[PDB]
């Protein structure tokens, strides 16, 4: 049931909503902000919203402001947003911060889903921390960077979308922590131009079980063709350097990639698609000899120009069984390097081509792929 | 207790009298200007009444000519330092709560007033409290800043000090 609209003032407000769905409006009055020192907002029962909008940059939650009972907080500025809602804000489950052509530096409470939406980001940087589920939705990015969890990891999942239609190389994307991470890049430069996409670094924490990093497929620029180069990808389990602590990242998905590396003692499955350069797979640095030594490569329309390498096998304990499952569209791996592999199984319903392989310890290759290998 | 009214002070000279019930006096800011101002007169009346004094500017004293009576609890929050002595005047006050972040506190409470000084990110700023009935100091983010209770007048009741430091700078 529709409730009331409650406009804040340039003074200290004490506003309590109804038992219904209310909208708290923290706009401007003649250019002056109305979310101001000492404001106390209580949504009451129902699904309540606070819309905080002002032309001037948002620089902080003001002194003495308390917000309770409001389920959604929308923050829109005509300039940058710098905001920490990890204190004074009870009951918020959705925090949405919105800029265009300006930076965002946002820290949310661990129970607040954060969505940072930036248009025309260009050379401005976006940094978000805290939150439950964290979502970054960035368009018109050029050299500006995208950083999640450098100070405090998301309690839930992380989803980053960065779009660049310039020829200026996309600023680096870094994510630290989260239960599952997806970094999705797109390149939208015009034909007969080339754009290099952002390097991506994803460092898991104790909760990170899966990481996904996708980009626009690489291509050579021509009169009819927009050129694209894929960025590097670095994915590191939090326990990658430990001799005793078990890993957590079990699945990695790459949709087109430059020079990519994975390091996780828990890794069992890698899903690959698009245009890849190279992929090196490390399994951490545990001293104990591993018992699960099966690697599954699920490929779908994958083309690599370089090698997929088990980097652990040469001097440590690599994978002994490699399962390659081809799906939906044919794949071509330029080189497969696996110094400890003794069994290679190739399955699926789409062709798998391995142009060259270096795996001297192999004793058996068996193909069940219905299309062929 | 039964809830009463909310009484917002203004940037003009206020004369505010509460209801026989539990009232909340709000002494905030209007567009950056304090609303607790010279000559203000506050009278809580019967019931359990509270004054919330919040402003970005430092608190250095009660403004000239201000009279406060019948208000049992006073909360003081500043964006800068707090320097305040409530051991005379403010008749009927039994609880004083002072709150800063990254700024010093120098507070003297009356011998019948429970004092709670809460400082976040105290760092190198010093906290000094005197007087009071039961005295509570709750400080986080302390570094080299000191904590001094009762150097000029001892608490009439108990003293409870909590000091948290997450730096490598000796507390
Ligand atoms: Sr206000
Ligand atoms: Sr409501
Ligand atoms: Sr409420
Ligand atoms: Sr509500
Ligand atoms: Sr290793
Ligand atoms: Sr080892
Ligand atoms: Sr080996
Ligand atoms: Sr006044
Ligand atoms: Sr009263
Ligand atoms: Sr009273
Ligand atoms: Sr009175």
């Amino acid at each position: 049931v529709s409730g009331s609209t409650l406009s804040l003032t340039t003074g200290t407000d004490t506003l309590t909503g109804t038992a219904n769905n209310d909208t708290f409006v923290a706009g401007e009055v003649a250019g002056a902000a109305t979310l101001t020192v000492g404001d106390t907002l209580s949504g009451g029962a129902g699904t309540d919203v606070l819309n905080w909008v002002q032309a001037a940059a948002v620089t902080a939650l003001p002194t003495g402001v308390t917000i309770s009972g409001i389920e959604t907080m929308n923050v829109t500025s005509g300039a940058a947003i710098t905001l920490n809602t990890s204190s004074g804000v009870t009951g918020l489950t959705a925090l949405n911060t919105n800029t265009s052509g300006a930076a965002q530096t946002v820290t949310a409470g661990a129970g607040q889903n954060l969505t940072a939406t930036t248009a025309a980001q260009a050379a401005n940087n976006v940094a978000v921390d805290g939150g439950a589920n964290v979502t970054v939705a960035s368009t018109g990015v050029t050299s500006g960077t995208t950083t999640v969890g450098a100070n405090s990891a998301a309690s839930g999942t992380v989803s980053v979308s960065v779009a660049n239609s310039s020829t200026t190389t996309t600023g680096a994307i870094a994510v630290t922590g989260g239960t599952a991470v997806t970094v999705a890049q797109t390149a939208g430069n015009a034909v007969n131009t080339t754009l290099t996409q952002a390097d991506v670094t994803v460092t898991g924490n104790s909760s990170t079980t899966a990481v996904t990093v996708t980009q626009t497929a690489a291509a050579t620029a021509g009169a009819t063709v927009a050129g694209r180069v894929n960025g590097a990808v670095t994915i590191t389990d939090s326990a990658a350097a430990s001799a005793t602590t078990a890993g957590k990242i079990a699945t990695v998905t790459l949709g087109s990639f430059g020079a990519a590396t994975i390091d996780s003692s828990a890794l069992t499955t890698v899903n690959l698609s698009g245009t890849g350069t190279s992929l090196g797979i490390g399994r951490g640095a545990l001293t104990a000899t591993p018992t699960a030594n099966t690697l599954t490569l699920n490929v779908n329309g994958l083309t690599t120009t370089g090698a997929i390498t088990d980097s652990e096998a040469a001097a440590d304990d690599g994978f002994t069984t490699i399962n390659i499952a081809g799906s939906t569209a044919s794949s071509t791996i330029a080189s497969l390097v696996a110094a400890d592999a003794t069994t290679l199984n190739i399955s699926g319903d789409a062709r798998v081509t391995i142009t060259s392989h270096t795996a001297a310890a192999l004793t058996g290759i068996t193909v069940t792929n219905s299309v062929g290998a | 207790g039964v809830s009463g009214s909310t009484l917002s002070l203004t940037t003009g000279t206020d004369t505010l009298t509460g209801t026989a019930n539990n009232d909340t006096f709000v002494a905030g800011e209007v567009a950056g200007a304090a609303t607790l101002t010279v000559g203000d007169t506050l009278s809580g009346g019967a019931g359990t009444d509270v004054l919330n004094w919040v402003q970005a500017a430092a608190v250095t004293a009660l403004p000239t000519g201000v009279t406060i009576s019948g208000i049992e609890t006073m909360n003081v929050t500043s964006g800068a330092a707090i320097t305040l002595n409530t051991s005379s005047g403010v008749t009927g006050l039994t609880a004083l709560n002072t709150n800063t972040s990254g700024a010093a506190q120098t507070v003297t409470a009356g011998a019948g007033q429970n004092l709670t000084a809460t400082t976040a990110a105290q760092a190198a700023n010093n906290v000094a409290v005197d007087g009071g009935a039961n005295v509570t100091v709750a400080s986080t983010g302390v570094t080299s800043g000191t904590t001094t209770v009762g150097a000029n007048s001892a608490a009439s009741g108990t003293v409870s000090v909590s000091v948290a430091n997450s730096s490598t700078t000796t507390t």
